[PDB]
């Protein structure tokens, strides 16, 4: 029993409008450098589809995540320590630049410098950002399948269509599309960390953000295969890997991440979650993969339980963090309302970025239809997005928790309409799904009204604990190059001292 | 030493039974990302693009440069029961930062090399620049040498000194020798950047140049609105969607085109609201709804009619709804009496009965011919309050109080005459559901459906007699409702295939009849249960069809029948362009120099380009084929452009150029003729010694010569009939594929001169201001580097929310860029000196069409009279346009531009038919902007910076100054006789300042300029004031107009709505197969909904947007159509027709229904486009295949709600009816001499 | 000749060794961000699997051989592995490695110079270091036929005499080389040169061979620091 905290994220897919604003803001701030211009820490994919990189969900091809051996022990699908080491000269599974797309630019200056007397109007053609050579044609991009862009037989290769008879969905009337925005999961049992030979990847203790140390990374590029979500991108120029850093510079002072604060749809929720680090392996090694979801929920702790509060304190959790945890929207959607589900729990990484499945128009029927248990509003059975599809995505193929979330969402709707249109109290739908009036009203507060202060409840990472904030306040930022940053030993070959430190020791004790 | 650090100690406790290890090692490296996030400061700014977004952003400056942006989240929060707006934003918005130092930034003023060479050589022989310009423009080979260089490279770096002089010189020459109205400017949607638009508009107004329109030109103007409410466009705010319990997104892709507001839609669902999407394809909007209906594109009006049918049947006839009944009784023209005309064996609906028609004139001395009549429940006839006749000439009766216009007593209008008729008459109704192309299903009945209407005979004041009936009765018949008279053309069941039944529409639309019935029922039931909280969000999906009015009136009737308009949570939510510049009357005087001279030269752009880019010379549509079957065909002969010319001379629509003679010389000639200028012009117009320029657009003096383009990409976006603009306006190579009227030997117009070889290259000088080298720039003569939205001050408002916020300079404009405001200020300055000796204190004769909201709107009450045809005298301001006298002080242009004129104090300020005193505001402005020390404008407030201008707008507008807001409501109270000041009394002290909005966006003040309220308990909902304050809709009847009784409306078969199939542009059958490349060609409907990776063409060159999209111009096709054509996903394809051709790559998809193709709006002509195999030129753009085709009903003027107004009414640029030929390309030649060409096999 | 002899085998070896060590230390302390393997695999997977494995498996074979061959003293099992036995091994075991190595390296160089994406993103040092290694490998294999003329391990004894004198800092190391075949001199010079260029090339990845990983706990967590 060792309690740790992390700011989790829940995305309400039902509200996602597939706008990509989240992707653009992340790109502008973090990955506009040459080397990672093709990398999209945050990317949005339209489903059905194979995504970015192409078919990242196919673990038989890419070898991401873990596997539970027959002896019950966990091993990365990539192979054990030696197997992995024996693949280091050339990672046999490494996705190629082409699996993403070849980053391109256009020759705009040709519109400006086109010489006088040109036979045809000048134009700007594409050029490779990798070779600088002229590109005959752009044949791929990071969001190439946006809004069902491509033949159905192509998009349906989607790994999430397994065990589903998909023929019916190629018919115009049964068409359906949804959006899947994604970033790094910042897992409790990250495969990347387990697959990095040099140990450059780590999970921060105070907030669970997983980073790739840019000093220590050696560019062994195995972590990339290791991540089953393929959210680690190789910086082809620096030779090191980079990934979503959960905007730690902001989180550290209590701010939302950029993709969270900039989400036009107001679908992202940030809240603390307390977990028992000592239960991680036990939970991720459970025999049946349809249990990882529930096993993870069991790894999460109740913030209002004095037993947990006292243990958190004893274990070093700041008081403000415990408080933030007690009013965490992420906990309300994952633990109480059971609306949020993990992304591909079967990878056994214990993902910390969850999703609320989306609703969708009713399916095509013989006639205008009839009033179901929810009147004019939809019943869960009438939704056109095949629930089995959603289950392959969020619950390892188990449709029970998906239906439960969808049903409850519709229940809330049914109750609110009774209240606002009929001006009556009708809890028929709520009781059917096991929700109380109070729970429904609260669900409505967070999901519908979604005040800024309710979507983001981020505590400080308290950069002052166990460190020396005073000399840091006074000297950080003066980057003259003192050469003493990054090590604990004071001795340095250039005979220098830290600019943001006190080297004249007090002699008064 | 990191090396020494490698030397057990850093190992803490393990966890999870040895599965994990806690390390106590250095983390200093984390500073690496921290220092990237850190910045110098954040500045508040927004985007000056036409998106209706109006989102406030945080501009981050780091290392003294703009590096990125994130949304501001500090908007004043909405009520506790409503979700807030933060963070708003969209993808394009998030990528603007890219422009600032991108490879496509315009840094210096540029000039076509060929033009510069002749300029510098001409200046060496002519010390005076005006005469230097003359030496080049009056030479045929010189003029031609640079006009044919347009779009063909050769831009060289110039300087502000050089271009400012050439521009000024050219303007002077053009004004002096041809007329001020031969100089024009095009800039759209001022709400997105009020002062930036004002810059050019102000300079142009002062010098008399024409200011072209945009709302109608872009087809955002829904003519149906002016028709029904007498309002350009007023809609509820997005927040109000959250007060609705039933919403239908009809032809509106909310999540993609209203991104920053979508959440109100996804969230209101959790409140119990049901949502329904109506789109032919599986659009993004569908993903968010509970039901998806997919009618065949263009057939939507059919569905609406059917739904209206069910509603009337079920909630008006069978089980009448109290709420709906009272609602249509008091707020529509339904109880209004219509006179019946005698046909052959049957009657036809004529104009509406007027007080004047009755003997004692119902006691109406004032404007009796402009007041509608109805029957009260006691059988008595009466002229009810609110008719447009009570608006002018009298006071206190222009309201919706159900009272008798004579006695002033409380009456009750009766709806149907059924039950008190003197006999049953048979009235014929036009039916077009049987016509149409092969691409849309049709249903045969009769061109004229006869219905049995209950009537009453009246004894008219002129002795004769006539039959009458109510709009109501007429409406139920048009809808096919059986009322007991046993009408063979009325429905017997919803399955009966008759005039607008669910079964009928099922055939036209393809939407299951039961679906139509179910949703019609739910919608109406909801509206009944909530008192109008049903709403329809509609957009370009319907409004860009030639028959947009029918599509719209269909939706409008549904809402009116269910009493949804004017109620929070209900109504007509039209969202297209960002046309709601809230501080209207504070901005108008600034943008059109109305503080100095009145009036300015406004022009409706569709007619302007139709005429000058000569798109009429290729017209395939005839007015005759749009005529009602019950109209006298011989009374409407002529080319569609002939109706425009007549409309102009009758004072209905504006003109540009106005006259065939320099309007600055007319005064000197009246002086010699011994008569004043006005009278002398009317005498010449009657004599024909002076003619309207429209009559001879190619004689060499009636075509614009100088054009300014800014905040617009006219020649790569909005420009319908692109190839025609390149040929007739620019004089460069073009890709037009068809022959003109002359070549086909068709009938020439009867109002416009004809000449086989059309005049080309009419534009002498095209000047474009922009921050990126757009398609328009590429085809200009002079490019002026302007400041990005992150480098200047300005303001922005939108229809979506009530906040007014600013654009601010994060840093000074980079390189040699300047804000639009400073560019025009400098030009006006050089103009003021260059003009000395050529222009002084001139006298200008300006024509001004009859204005809506002015007393003159009451022009021709009963019919149409063409003075040129001798049907009446030429009376300016009534049967022709006003002929105004305007004095211009050309040398003082700059001083006037940089100061607020004396007219605000002398005459006052106002708008929308009301005026108030604005002296106190001017005194405040003298203290805030300081005053001119000397010169012509001595003592007047200053306008040096964009900020002074912004402050001018804020201080003068009632929306941003409570003081003015009260004087404004006071003014309107004189008309209605009801107090409206209470709407703003509790905010009278309120005064919005520019610097305050930089600190935090501010909510505006309820103003008479609009019909919604800015309140803390009720959201902003259009028409709320009419319904709750009893203020009339500026329509003939004062109520919402279901019946249009204008001669033209009646004869073009649109007195009542009716189904109209998409028109045939006949642009395919003449070129299909004429240039085979070996691949199969097929005809498909060409739709251009607005894109996801940009806003129009802006952002289309933005690498971020291009990388998230498909890397350049693309076109969507159904899988079936692509497979038939042998087209694979991403193959190079060519789309073309009579108007031109374009090249692009295909996106094959299942969500695209067979029969249609979509090239998401504006991807323009500068990125990734190969040569055409059809024109042998650079591939064209989406508007290379479209062509303007005006509609007569949109030219109607001098008739109450149907009277002109800048962006209020006028012809529109529809384009969804268009068809194209599609095919896989073969040879992919880039025409760049790179030798990097390809060939697509099979 | 005698001058160039003492320089290259008495002096130079110590210059290259000082630059190798202090250069590695200095670049480790002040160039952590530059301390990477610089993989280019993603940009062009074609042929990398075969070529890289061929090169690395071979080059490592040689290294084990060179290491134990010249740095292991004689009195250490001189009865069970006398000088000529070591030579037999180095010629067949090492020669086979060297063949695998040369093929891999040649394929890698062909790719680095002619694969558009790799060539466009390469640095000069990457071409220079890889070219010198291919050459050093060919040279190495070319010494096989020369060592075959002295199957008694007389040649190998001289080279091992030199190497061992150099690393124990015993002056006169070049004497041990008296009369050895020229091809061996070139191999030694170009080889030590690789050590000199080591700290300023991608070779620094060698220092980071991840042995620790074999015994490391899977999950890592860093405390507040
Ligand atoms: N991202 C982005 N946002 C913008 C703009 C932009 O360029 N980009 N521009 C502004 C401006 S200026 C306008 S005029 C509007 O956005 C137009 O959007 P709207 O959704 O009304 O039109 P659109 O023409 O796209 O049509 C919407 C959808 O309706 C479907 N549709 C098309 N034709 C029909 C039809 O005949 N009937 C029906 N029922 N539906 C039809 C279609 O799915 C389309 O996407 C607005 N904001
Ligand atoms: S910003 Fe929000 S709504 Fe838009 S795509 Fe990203 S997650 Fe979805
Ligand atoms: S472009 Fe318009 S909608 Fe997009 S962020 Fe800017 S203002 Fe908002
Ligand atoms: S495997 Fe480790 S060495 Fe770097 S490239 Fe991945 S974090
Ligand atoms: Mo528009």
């Amino acid at each position: 029993m060792k309690i740790r905290s992390q700011v989790g994220m829940v995305l309400n897919l039902d509200k996602c409008i597939g706008c990509h604003t989240c992707s653009v803001t992340c790109k502008n701030v973090w990955t506009s450098r040459e080397g990672v211009e093709y990398a999209w820490f945050n990317n949005v994919e339209t489903k059905p589809g194979q995504g970015f990189p192409t078919d990242w969900e196919n673990q038989e091809k890419y070898k991401g995540g873990w596997i539970r051996k027959i002896n019950g022990k966990l091993q990365p699908r990539m192979g054990n320590r030696a197997m992995l080491l024996g693949k280091i000269f050339a990672n046999p599974h490494l996705p190629g630049i082409d699996d993403y797309y070849e980053p391109f630019d256009f020759d705009y200056q040709n519109l400006h410098t086109a010489p006088e007397g040109s036979k045809s109007q000048p134009i700007a053609r594409p050029r490779s950002l990798i070779t600088g050579e002229r590109m005959a044609k752009i044949e791929k991009g990071p969001n190439w399948e946006d809004d069902l862009g491509g033949e159905f037989d192509k998009l349906a290769k989607d790994k999430n269509f397994d065990n589903i008879q998909k023929a019916m969905y190629s018919q115009f009337e049964n068409t359906f599309m949804m959006y899947l925005p994604r970033l790094c999961e910042h897992c409790l049992n990250p495969a990347c960390v387990a697959t990095c030979p040099s140990g450059a990847i780590y999970k921060r203790e105070e907030d669970g953000i997983v980073l790739i140390d840019q000093d220590k990374c050696r560019g062994w590029r195995m972590c990339i295969t290791g991540c089953p979500y393929k959210k680690i991108y190789f910086n082809w120029k620096s030779g090191k890997s980079e990934k979503c850093i959960f905007c730690y510079p902001r989180i550290e002072a209590g701010q939302p991440t950029v993709c969270s604060e900039t989400c036009v749809g107001r679908i992202r929720y940030l809240g603390v979650l307390l977990y028992d680090a000592d239960a991680i392996e036990r939970a991720a090694s459970t025999e049946n993969e349809k249990d990882l979801y529930q096993r993870q929920l069991d790894v999460f702790l109740d913030p209002n339980d004095p037993k947990v509060i006292e243990q958190a304190i004893k274990d070093g959790i700041p008081l403000s963090v415990i408080e933030a945890a007690q009013q965490s929207p992420v906990y309300k959607m994952a633990m109480e309302w059971k609306l949020a589900l993990p992304l591909h729990p079967e990878y056994r990484t214990l993902p910390m970025v969850w999703y609320v499945p989306p609703l969708s128009p009713i399916q095509s029927a013989a006639d205008a239809g009839e009033l179901g248990s929810n009147g004019i509003l939809p019943d869960v059975e009438s939704l056109r997005i095949p629930v089995q599809y959603l289950a392959n995505l969020l619950t390892a193929g188990d449709t029970k928790p998906v239906l439960r979330a969808l049903k409850r969402m519709l229940a809330m709707r049914h109750y609110k309409r009774a209240e606002t249109v009929d001006g009556k109290v009708d809890t028929r739908a709520l009781e059917e799904v096991g929700l109380t009036e109070a729970q429904a009203q609260e669900m409505y507060r967070y999901l519908a009204i979604a005040n800024y202060e309710d979507r983001f409840v981020v505590p400080s990472s308290h950069r002052e604990l166990a460190r020396e904030a005073f000399p840091e306040k006074n000297g950080c930022g003066f980057t003259f190059g003192d050469g003493c940053h990054g090590s604990d030993t004071k001795f340095n070959l250039f005979n220098s001292r830290r600019i943001d430190a006190i080297d004249v020791t007090s002699k008064t004790e | 030493s990191k090396f020494l650090d490698r030397f057990f100690k850093q190992k803490g406790e393990t966890f999870a039974d040895g599965h994990g290890q806690l390390l106590n090692t250095n983390r200093d490296w984390e500073d690496g990302y921290r220092q990237r996030w850190q910045h110098d400061k954040i500045v508040r700014s927004t985007h000056g693009v036409n998106c209706t977004g109006s989102c406030s952003w945080k501009i981050y400056v780091k290392n003294g440069l703009v590096t990125w942006e994130t949304q501001q989240t500090d908007y004043p929060r909405t009520r506790p029961d409503l979700p807030n707006h933060e963070p708003r934003g969209c993808p394009s918005g998030a990528s603007y930062s890219w422009y600032l130092y991108s490879a496509n930034r315009l840094k210096y003023p540029m000039m076509r090399k060929r033009l510069m060479k002749m300029w510098r050589e001409a200046k060496a022989l002519h010390s005076d620049p005006v005469e230097a310009w003359a030496s080049i423009i009056e030479d045929a080979d010189k003029a031609k040498s640079f006009k044919q260089a347009r779009g063909r490279g050769g831009f060289v770096r110039s300087s502000w000194q050089e271009v400012n002089e050439l521009i000024a010189a050219s303007n002077v020459y053009t004004i002096k020798n041809y007329g001020p109205d031969r100089v024009a400017g095009f800039s759209p949607i001022p709400a997105m950047s009020m002062v930036s638009y004002a810059s050019g508009a102000r300079y142009l107004s002062l010098i008399g140049g024409t200011c072209l329109s945009f709302y109608d030109w872009y087809c955002d103007l829904p003519p149906a609105s002016p028709q029904t409410w007498g309002e350009q466009t007023d809609v509820p705010e997005s927040a109000d969607w959250y007060n609705s319990s039933y919403i239908i997104a009809w032809g509106s892709n909310v999540p993609q085109t209203r991104t920053p507001d979508a959440h109100f839609f996804t969230e209101v669902r959790y409140k119990g609201t049901k949502t329904v999407a109506v789109t032919p394809d599986y659009a993004e909007i569908a993903k968010l709804c509970d039901l998806w209906l997919a009618p065949k594109q263009g057939t939507d009006a059919a569905m609406a009619l059917a739904m209206g049918h069910v509603m009337l049947r079920e909630f008006h006839l069978d089980n009448p709804s109290q709420y709906f009944t009272d609602y249509v009784r008091r707020y529509t023209d339904m109880p209004m009496l219509v006179m019946l005309e005698e046909r052959d064996g049957y009657y036809a609906a004529g104009r509406m009965l007027r007080a004047a028609d009755l003997v004692d004139a119902l006691g109406q001395e004032n404007n009796p011919e402009w007041k509608t009549v109805a029957f009260n429940t006691n059988g008595e006839m009466v002229a009810p309050n609110g008719s447009i006749g009570f608006r002018w000439g009298e006071k206190g009766k222009w309201n919706l109080e159900q009272r008798d216009g004579k006695t002033g007593e409380e009456t009750e209008l009766q709806l149907s005459l059924l039950g008190s008729q003197d006999e049953i008459a048979e009235v014929g109704f036009p039916y077009f559901g049987g016509d149409g192309t092969e691409h849309f299903n049709k249903v045969e009945l009769e061109n004229v459906l006869l219905h049995k209407l209950p009537v009453k005979r009246l004894q008219l004041a002129d002795g004769s007699t006539a039959l009458v009936t109510t709009v109501y009765d007429l409406t139920l018949a048009n809808y096919g409702l059986e009322r007991g008279l046993n009408d063979v053309n009325c429905a017997t069941s919803y399955d009966d295939v008759k005039a607008y039944t669910p079964a009928w529409a099922e055939q036209i639309t393809g939407v299951s009849r039961s679906q139509i019935i179910r949703i019609a029922r739910e919608f109406a039931d909801n509206a009944d249960k909530t008192h109008g909280r049903s709403m329809i969000i509609v957009g370009a999906g319907l409004n860009h069809w030639y028959h947009l009015d029918m599509n719209y009136r269909g939706l409008i009737n549904m809402l009116i029948f269910c009493g949804c308009v004017g109620q929070s949570g209900g109504g007509w939510a039209h969202y297209v362009g960002q046309e709601k510049l809230r501080p209207q009357t504070g901005w108008q005087p600034l943008a059109f120099a109305l503080d100095w001279q009145r009036p300015a030269r406004h022009m409706n752009s569709t007619s302007y380009f139709y005429n000058h880019s000569s798109q009429w010379r290729y017209e395939t549509v005839t007015a005759e084929e749009l005529l009602s079957p019950m109209a006298d065909k011989s009374r409407y002969t002529g080319h569609l452009i002939d109706f425009n010319v007549r409309a102009e001379r009758m004072g209905w629509l504006p003109s540009a150029p106005q006259l065939g003679t320099n309007p600055l010389t007319i005064a000197g000639e009246a002086e010699k003729a011994g008569m004043n200028p006005v009278d002398y012009t009317v005498k010449s117009l009657k004599e024909g010694s002076i003619r309207f320029a429209a009559e001879q657009p190619e004689n060499g003096k009636n075509h614009p010569r100088n054009l300014f383009i800014w905040r617009s990409n006219l020649l790569g976006s909005s420009g319908k009939g692109h190839e025609f603009m390149l040929k007739y306006l620019l004089g460069t190579e073009h890709g037009i594929q068809g022959k003109d009227l002359g070549q086909q030997g068709g009938v020439k117009p009867e109002e416009v001169d004809w000449q086989d070889n059309g005049l080309e290259g009419k534009l002498d000088l095209v000047v474009t201001l922009d921050f990126r080298l757009s398609s328009t720039c590429l085809y200009s003569d002079i490019i002026l580097p302007t400041a990005t939205w992150y480098e200047k001050d300005d303001m922005n408002t939108s229809d979506m929310h009530p906040f007014i916020h600013p654009l601010s300079a994060a840093v000074d404009p980079a390189w040699e860029a300047k804000s639009d405001w400073e560019i025009y200020k400098a030009i006006a300055k050089k103009f003021s000196e260059v003009c000395v000796g050529h222009l002084g204190k001139e006298t200008d004769i300006v024509t001004l069409p009859i204005q809506h909201d002015s007393a003159a709107e009451l022009a021709q009450p009963l019919d149409v009279k063409d003075w040129k045809k001798g049907e009446c005298d030429l009376i300016p301001g009534k049967t022709a346009p006003h002929i105004m006298v305007v004095e211009r002080d050309y040398p003082a242009t700059y001083e006037r531009f940089t100061s607020i004129g004396p007219l605000m104090e002398k005459i006052g300020n106002g708008g929308k038919g009301i005026a108030w005193n604005t002296q106190s505001e001017m005194d405040l402005l003298r203290k805030l902007n300081y005053t001119k020390a000397e010169g012509p404008a001595k003592g007047q407030p200053m306008l040096n910076t964009a900020i002074d201008a912004a402050e001018m707008i804020l201080t003068l507008a009632p929306e941003t100054n409570g003081q003015v807001a009260v004087k404004a409501w006071a003014a309107l109270s004189e008309f209605t006789g009801r107090d409206h000041t209470h709407l703003a009394l509790n905010k009278e002290d309120e005064k919005i300042r520019f610097r305050d909005i930089q600190a935090q966006p501010r909510k505006i003040i309820s103003s008479p300029t609009w019909s919604g309220l800015e309140d803390e308990h009720v959201s902003y909902n259009a028409g709320y004031t009419n319904v709750h304050e009893l203020i009339p809709w500026r329509t003939l009847s004062g109520r919402q107009q279901l019946y249009q009784d204008h001669q033209w409306m009646r004869d073009f078969g649109e007195s009542l709505l009716v189904y109209r199939p998409p028109i045939d542009t006949r642009s395919v059958k003449e070129v299909i197969g004429q240039k085979s490349n070996g691949n199969q060609e097929k005809a498909l409907n060409f739709l251009t909904p607005h894109q996801k990776w940009g806003i129009h063409s802006t952002y289309s060159d933005n690498l971020l947007m291009l990388t998230l999209g498909r890397g350049g111009p693309v076109v969507w096709l159904s899988e079936a159509d692509a497979k038939d054509l042998g087209i694979a996903d991403n193959d190079w394809i060519e789309v073309f027709n009579s108007n031109g051709a374009l090249t692009a790559r295909a996106v094959v998809s299942q969500r695209v229904p067979a029969g249609m193709t979509m090239m998401y709006h504006a991807q323009e002509r500068i990125v990734n486009l190969p040569g055409s195999e059809i024109t042998q030129q650079r591939g064209g753009i989406h508007n290379s295949v479209t062509r303007i085709t005006p509609k007569p009903t949109h030219m109607i003027g001098g008739y109450a709600h149907l009277a002109y107004g800048f962006n209020y009414y006028g012809t529109v640029g529809s384009n969804r009816d268009e068809f194209v030929v599609v095919r896989k390309m073969k040879n992919i030649d880039w025409l760049d001499g790179e030798g990097n060409d390809q060939v697509q096999e099979s | 000749m005698q001058f160039l002899n003492m320089f290259f085998f008495d002096i130079y070896p110590y210059i290259a060794g000082a630059v190798f060590l202090i250069g590695s230390w200095l670049r480790y302390d002040y160039g952590q961000y530059t301390w990477r393997a610089a993989s280019s695999q993603m940009l062009d997977r074609k042929g990398m699997n075969l070529a890289s494995n061929l090169f690395h498996i071979g080059i490592l074979g040689i290294f084990v051989g060179h290491f134990f061959g010249m740095l292991t003293p004689h009195w250490m099992y001189e009865a069970w592995l006398p000088i000529e036995v070591k030579q037999k091994m180095a010629m067949f075991a090492g020669g086979a490695s060297g063949v695998l190595c040369l093929i891999g390296g040649v394929l890698l160089l062909k790719r680095r110079l002619f694969s558009p994406r790799v060539r466009a993103t390469t640095t000069g040092a990457d071409i220079l270091i890889l070219s010198l290694l291919v050459i050093q490998c060919a040279l190495g294999l070319l010494t096989i036929p020369f060592s075959a003329q002295h199957m008694d391990g007389s040649e190998m004894m001289k080279l091992v005499g030199w190497a061992q004198s150099v690393v124990t800092f015993h002056g006169g190391a070049s004497q041990h080389l008296d009369g050895v075949a020229f091809i061996f001199r070139l191999h030694l010079v170009l080889g030590m040169t690789l050590f000199l260029l080591f700290p300023f090339s991608r070779l620094i990845h060698i220092w980071s061979v991840p042995v620790e990983y074999l015994t490391r706990k899977y999950q890592l967590v860093r405390a507040r620091h």
